[PDB]
């Protein structure tokens, strides 16, 4: 137990104990990152894995070769915060040392020439911070891991719909990293189609005569042979056991001197085994039955003559007859038969396009590079760079693995390129596949879907850009000049950077990570999508991709999963599952030794689970592990079916193995439907925190640990005690047993302020610890943005009543109170980003000054003399924030205008009225004015006093953080000194700046003195340093786009209420619009008098299925009736051992509670503080599956002074009457979605059209409006309304003529529709036109 | 066929239940914006503007 | 009142993802909760629909 | 001037490979041996204009030229 569980103990109903805690909930980023960053030689792995399959390299004939070394990636030149405001993407230069010898010519083997062993720069490849997060060009991006297709042999089965009356097709492809798609696809005729990159179909001895194998070869090579003898002129049969098995008795079926069988003889088990008893040495044949059986030998006349018959010929009686006259007595020929081995490759035989190796080969070239009729060495070159090259082709023991796997072999380790044994493997596991012989995998087998995370993307695009920069260096390098050619300019940075740009922000993967939650960003890195590349799309996806496995319990869960188009595309991870140094999905298991588990951690594949039994952790635990209830239902082989205790062998860890951490945190999921769970963590990872962070009522146990594991709370990296707190900052003071001697003893934690999201939401890291109080290692000291104190706090809990109330709650509405914006319960920081760019055109360079005409002094009485907005200005929507002018050019006025000009004095000279101003409806403030510019560009004023500002935080913060660690320096000393001796004269008296050069006498107290000395004098020089690079890069020049004057960047930051329109949801799905903000007079009320806050929607319940909102009703209002109980306890101020039994008592009711805490060991303040905790409701956690039945919810409704029954007799506020019904009445503990009213309002009215087809644009900062889709136009055309129908399409949106004839008609009072030729269809007249189609009017 | 038009505006549903069966909400904001040429030519033709 | 019937009651049948209906219905009702295994088998039919 | 911004390019990428940094224009500047308002107006045109098929949303439904302004604008006041 730790200090900040004491504060707000999280009771739980866990009724099994847990073995494994929660892990680390950024596995597959953070892990897969620092696999792929760190200094790993001998693991092949990462950026080692790239960097040994390309280098090391060698010119053309043995003349200079490169090769690579020494790399190491160079201290990060920037932090977070200032590649936050700025836009640049955070990294580091990678000054790989590259070592380029040159071949001695004389020498065999050239060892030293020239060695040219220079550190040159290969792109900056990003940095993930400790979050897990990736600051490109500014916006906070998360790249999701891919599920794509595992490397290797997949074998598939088609759902029919492509050859009728049956005869499915088991079609097999091979997937390497990159390259081609070796396919062998079956045809009605069976013929086995080799296809390569969805090209043309073409024969399978196509590819098997290339590898200089004949065809008798390829023929002994994948079926048994069976020798036909002639003895004495008599047809005979050498027979082998393992040929006549499961068939017909074609002719009577006898032995050397027994009968054994006739003619038409159906086979069985009896006759083979007496055949195998008796004799099977020589089996007489007619001349009928190898006619049928085709001959696998190029049998050729033994004197002199030519092959009288080749392989795979049509044997018939003449042919027979020739054999007799010239061969020898034994005929080895194809085994044929239909279930066993059909003669498929002999179907290939027949119709191979060529036999030849070359004409074969090139028989390829035509196949995969159509039109160029290729040679020999171009079309040897072809095949050997599309199959068997490592520029071309890579496995890396990962997919070799899997080819083993999956052909039953048991070597795991392979190289990456195929064998001439490989093809020969999968082709005969297709034909035992097609035979029948055999299991077949599926496309929803999670043993078939990997893990492609973001250090292996990263490693592929890497990989890729070396590719680039190979065929860069391969026509750069051999072409001379090799003495002023040092390694620097020869390896361009250009595309390398441009790969790794394009993929961190421009890919599919890489997307705008949500930080409003924490819970969001731990399931966006724990997301597991399958778009971009190698994955399947939104739009050319089946049911087979979307609906779960049985393998996907556990790995990848069901719930969290958008509910767009690509519902099933973008899956998650759960929390216990992380990756494999394969790349697959375990789930971690206990072991079960003949009904006898233990507590050990043992992960389990989803292959090799196939052949194994799964029992669920649901299932009766005692305490020194058994069964109790003597028959548990289990998992096998991918099904389930009931089973005994010695039978099985692992045993499931949790409870919320199947479910994500966003899913986790959804309780009482026991309760709950899976439709709504769904789209509930959906909209869970769509929720927006408030100002307060209240405290999470209803918990899951997994609350304690996603705050600690998300990284944007201050995390406890080394654990003491609490010694200065700010609101900015906080100091805590490390321990004797934690603390380093390289070190000050002080961990200071710069809380990072109010920043902007990729949500345009707030994230401030809020202090919520105490001054003076013990905090251990690894807990919580500021909550985030959406914590409180390390529990996840994503929205707030209040009185939820589901009744209905006057239809406002019609169908699944929220109704609200006063009270939860009287109280500012709801209310939200929004901060946005506006940036007023001055950009320079010809007719002058953008200006930022104050004089704007066309507006008044109220609107410029917020501004400076340089026009932006003081820090703290209370701006309204339609204000302008920044005076950003324009020198426009002169445009040639109406005459009307003109004699305007002339009449009074207005002058409108070449500055125009263009500054970007409030969007309107947007209130709110400013909390700051990032000012960005050019070099060689003055600074005015403004600038001027926020680089003033900027440098005066970035001096007093630095030196406040030197004091204090000077301070506990200089404390840590002190402790030493009175460790050793005792002057509390000549050491306390005496002023601290002398104390460095103050010593006792010779000890290692001595020693440590002078070491804290040396690092005292290294923290003034590293202070230096850190103020100069502060000067280098606060006032540095801004490297921005080309052509722009200064950028200045605005953030306002409104208090969003809980207006009427905006969405909340609870925490299973009960989503919702804010009907009316209704007064608490109106709302209804108990017996008590505590006005209810929300008034939700029952109707949703019974068709949406979800009764745990119900359930999680009854227990929050338990949990409350606790919280009363302890807050009419705290007020009066009685005792506090009372406190200590009840709580006690509260805290114990289920069968067994996974915790047995007791508060008889804490202390006076320790429980009062608790309990002045406890009085903003009670944490109560709920496993997702191990959840409280309702008899323990109905104790703890007794114990809290409720009824049994749940619903409470309620009181009405409209009408004051009683109902005649109780009412359900408890705590939801719903959220703010991100879905506000102030982002989702959004209207058009004449303003910013387009260029291309007149057309209004569409979105919110683009200002326009929404689509009037052709599926409105043909419902309003089966009204047979025409002059609506005629301005939506002619007069209001199309003609430029004709909207602003109307406009000027509805100005002057004349509402006369007036049409006229549209100004897009003649857009279609003119493309068509153009396009070479004569089109006119009548 | 399916085209963007002007007076168009996005917004999310919300429940009003003392209302006739034609009749429906609408914001002042919305409603400010979106009716424009109407506020104008009633400004103008009341001599308010 | 399937609905119902399967709130209250016991689940009558899920969905296979290959068509065909799991031999081991769900024994438990949502107001007695379902176990990791059952709602793992609902939720096999609950993605397919 | 394409030649001028190709030697300006590879000056770039050397600068890059000495530095690790972005190269700034004062650097390059002095190395062109001309003044730096001529370097940033060569930066300036740098490439081709974005097409109006990129996806510059999340999906394939709204490609740009849905977000051009009006050059010959009709405001409420021009109208």
């Amino acid at each position: 137990y730790s200090y900040t569980e004491k504060k707000r103990i999280r009771k739980d109903f866990g009724k099994r104990p847990q073995v494994l805690d929660v892990p680390y909930l950024l596995s597959i980023q953070l892990d897969s990152f620092q696999k792929f960053i760190e200094q790993d030689p001998e693991g092949q792995y990462g950026l080692e894995a790239a960097f040994r399959s390309v280098f090391p390299i060698q010119s053309y004939s043995g003349n200079s070769e490169l090769q690579y070394v020494s790399y190491r990636l160079g201290e990060p030149v920037f932090d977070v915060q200032e590649c936050q405001i700025r836009g640049v993407t955070y990294s580091a230069p990678l000054r790989v040392k590259l070592r380029l010898v040159i071949y001695e010519r004389e020498a065999p083997e050239g060892t030293v020439k020239d060695i040219k062993e220079q550190e040159v720069y290969m792109g900056e490849i990003p940095l993930m911070t400790d979050n897990g997060t990736f600051v490109i060009n500014g916006t906070e991006r998360v790249i999701v891991s891919q599920l794509h297709r595992s490397p290797g042999v997949f074998f598939d089965s088609d759902k029919g719909k492509t050859h009728s009356s049956g005869k499915v097709l088991y079609n097999a492809r091979i997937i390497p990293y990159r390259g081609s798609w070796l396919d062998f696809e079956f045809d009605p005729k069976d013929n086995l189609f080799v296809r390569i990159d969805r090209r043309r179909k073409l024969p399978a001895t196509i590819i098997l005569r290339a590898l200089n194998y004949t065809t008798e070869q390829i023929l002994d090579l994948f079926f048994e042979k069976v020798i036909f003898e002639i003895r004495d002129n008599k047809l005979q049969m050498e027979l082998v056991p393992e040929r006549l098995r499961g068939e017909t008795a074609s002719f009577d079926i006898e032995a050397n001197g027994k009968v054994y069988v006739e003619k038409g003889r159906r086979i069985t088990a009896r006759h083979i085994r007496q055949l195998e008893k008796d004799d099977v040495k020589l089996i007489e044949v007619p001349v009928e039955y190898i006619a049928g059986k085709v001959v696998a030998k190029d049998y050729i006349d033994e004197s002199t003559g030519e092959l009288i018959c080749a392989a795979n010929m049509e044997l018939s009686l003449d042919l027979l007859a020739k054999l007799s006259q010239s061969g020898h007595k034994r005929i080895e020929t194809l085994f044929t038969n239909d279930l066993d081995h059909g003669p498929y490759i002999s179907e290939t035989l027949r119709v191979d396009p060529t036999n030849d190796r070359l004409s074969a080969l090139v028989e390829i070239y035509r196949m995969m590079r159509p039109g160029e009729p290729p040679t020999r060495e171009a079309a040897e070159s072809l095949f050997e760079n599309l199959f068997f090259s490592e520029d071309r082709y890579d496995l890396s023991a990962v997919g070799r693995m899997k080819f083993n796997r999956s052909l039953l072999r048991e070597e795991i380790e392979g190289s990456g390129i195929l064998s001439k044994d490989d093809i020969i493997d999968v082709m005969k596991k297709l034909i035992d596949i097609r035979n029948g012989k055999g299991e077949v995998d599926d496309i929803d087998h999670l043993g078939n879907r990997r893990i492609r995370s973001v250090g292996e993307m990263a490693e592929n695009q890497f990989r890729v850009g070396l590719v680039r920069v190979e065929r860069a260096v391969k026509e750069r390098l051999s072409l001379g000049d090799l003495d002023t050619l040092m390694p620097q300019d020869m390896i361009n940075a250009k595309p390398i950077s441009a790969a790794v740009k394009e993929f961190f922000g421009s890919s599919q993967l890489s997307q705008f990570m949500d930080q409003n939650n924490p819970l969001s960003e731990i399931t966006h890195k724990r997301r597991i999508s399958a778009l971009g590349p190698g994955g399947l799309t939104r739009e050319r996806a089946g049911f087979e991709v979307r609906d779960v496995h049985p393998t996907h319990y556990g790995r990848v869960c069901p719930i969290e999963t958008p509910e767009g188009p690509n519902i099933g595309l973008i899956n998650s991870l759960s929390v216990y599952a992380q990756t494999n140094e394969y790349g697959f999905l375990e789930t971690p298991y206990r072991k079960v030794t003949d009904g006898v588990v233990t507590d050990e951690i043992h992960y389990l594949s989803a292959i090799e689970e196939g052949n194994y039994v799964i029992a669920q952790a649901n299932s009766n635990l005692d305490e020194e592990g058994h069964f109790v209830e003597d028959l548990v239902t289990c998992r096998s082989k991918g099904e389930s079916s009931l089973f005994s205790r010695d039978q099985v062998d692992y045993m499931d860890v949790s409870t919320q193995q199947v479910v994500s951490v966003g899913a986790s945190l959804i309780p009482f999921l026991e309760h709950d439907d899976a439709n709504r769970a769904l789209m509930g963590a959906n909209m869970q990872r769509q929720a927006v925190p408030t100002l307060r962070a209240d405290k999470p009522l209803v918990g899951t146990g997994m609350e304690r640990a996603v705050a600690v594991d998300s990284g944007v709370t201050a995390v406890a990296k080394r654990g003491g005690v609490v010694q200065y707190v700010d609101a900015s900052r906080i100091v805590i003071k490390v321990n004797e047993d934690e603390m380093y001697p390289g070190e000050a003893g002080i961990d200071i934690y710069n809380l990072t302020k109010y920043t902007r999201s990729n949500q345009n939401t707030c994230i401030n890291q809020m202090p919520c610890v105490s001054l003076g109080e013990p905090v251990e290692r690894g807990d919580v000291l500021a909550d985030g943005p959406s914590t409180d104190l390390g529990e996840l706090a994503l929205g707030q809990n209040m009185r939820v009543a589901f009744m209905p109330w006057n239809g406002y709650n019609f169908e699944d509405s929220i109704l609200v109170s006063e009270r939860v914006v009287q109280e500012d319960r709801f209310t939200t920081i929004h901060i946005q980003e506006l940036a007023c760019v001055s950009r320079d055109t010809k007719l002058g360079p953008e200006e930022i000054t104050a004089d704007i005409p066309n507006v008044g002094e109220a609107a410029l009485s917020k501004l400076d003399e340089s026009g932006i907005v003081y820090i703290g200005a209370e701006v309204t929507g339609g204000d302008i924030l920044v005076g950003k002018v324009t020198p426009k050019g002169e445009t040639q006025l109406t005459p009307e205008e003109k004699l305007l000009r002339a009449i009074f004095g207005e002058k409108a000279s070449d500055v125009k009225d263009s500054s970007l101003r409030v969007p309107n409806g947007v209130s709110g403030t400013v909390i700051d004015v990032q000012v960005f510019t050019r070099d060689g560009v003055e600074k005015d004023k403004r600038a001027l006093e926020i680089e003033e500002m900027q440098l005066k935080q970035a001096k007093k913060d630095l030196s406040e953080e030197l004091q204090i660690l000077e301070a506990g320096l200089f404390s840590r000393i002190r402790a030493v000194l009175v460790a050793g001796g005792v002057e509390a004269e000549k050491l306390d008296k005496l002023p601290r700046d002398r104390w460095l050069e103050l010593g006792l006498t010779d000890e290692e107290k001595q020693n440590q003195l002078e070491q804290l000395a040396e690092q005292y004098d290294e923290l003034k020089h590293e202070f230096e340093k850190k103020l100069e690079a502060k000067r280098r890069k606060i006032t540095q020049g801004d490297d921005l786009a080309p052509g722009v004057l200064k950028i200045v960047k605005v953030y306002l930051a409104v208090k969003r209420r809980i207006q009427p329109g905006d969405k909340m949801a609870g925490r299973h799905g009960n989503k919702g619009v804010i009907s009316k903000i209704n007064p608490i007079e109106d709302m209804p009320y108990d017996e008590n008098g505590t006005p209810v806050d929300i008034v939700l929607n029952p109707l949703g319940v019974p068709s949406r299925m979800n009764i745990g909102q119900i359930l999680e009703t009854h227990l929050g209002m338990a949990a409350k009736g606790i919280g009363d109980k302890i807050n009419a306890m705290l007020k009066q101020q009685q005792e506090v051992a009372k406190l200590r039994e009840f709580i006690q008592r509260a805290y114990d009711l289920g069968a067994d509670v996974r915790q047995k805490v007791d508060l008889s060991t804490f202390s006076d303040e320790e429980v009062m503080r608790l309990a002045e905790n406890l009085r903003k409701g009670m944490p109560i956690a709920t496993p997702v599956f191990d959840g409280a039945k309702e008899a323990e919810i109905k104790e703890l409704l007794k114990l809290g002074d409720l009824p049994t029954s749940g619903q409470i007799r309620l009181y009405d506020g409209r009408t004051g009457e009683q109902f005649e019904r109780p009412v359900t009445v408890g705590y939801m503990y719903m959220l703010k979605l991100n879905h506000l009213v102030d982002d989702k309002m959004h209207a058009r009215s004449t303003g910013s059209y387009s260029l291309v087809t007149q057309q209004p644009l569409g979105g919110k900062a683009q200002f326009g409006g929404q689509r009037f889709g052709e599926m409105e136009v043909w419902a309003l055309e089966a009204y047979g309304a025409a002059y609506t129908l005629q301005e939506m399409l002619t007069v209001k949106s199309d003609d430029v003529n004709g909207r602003t004839k109307m406009y000027k008609n509805i100005v002057d009072g004349n509402h006369q529709m007036e049409p006229g030729m549209p100004e897009s269809f003649n857009v279609l007249l003119k493309e068509i036109r153009s396009l070479g189609i004569n089109i006119e009017l009548e | 066929l399916g085209k963007r038009v002007d007076y168009s505006g996005r917004s999310v549903i919300t429940v009003g239940p003392y209302l006739r069966l034609h009749q429906c909400g609408l914001p002042k904001k919305m409603a400010l914006e979106l009716f424009k040429p109407f506020i104008y030519g009633k400004l103008e033709l009341r001599g308010l503007a | 009142a399937a609905q119902i019937r399967q709130l209250a009651g016991m689940r009558g049948l899920m969905a296979k993802p290959d068509g065909s209906i799991i031999e081991t219905p769900i024994t438990a009702n949502f107001r007695e909760g379902l176990n990791v295994l059952q709602y793992f088998i609902s939720t096999h039919g609950a993605r397919k629909g | 001037m394409i030649e001028t911004i190709n030697k300006l390019n590879r000056i770039s990428r050397q600068m890059l490979q000495e530095m690790g940094r972005e190269p700034t224009p004062e650097e390059l500047a002095e190395r062109m041996l001309m003044p730096e308002d001529k370097i940033r107006k060569v930066l300036k045109i740098a490439k081709e204009p974005i097409s109006m098929e990129t996806p510059i949303g999340d999906d394939e439904d709204s490609h740009l030229g849905d977000f051009i302004e009006d050059t010959t604008l009709e405001l409420p006041l021009d109208s």
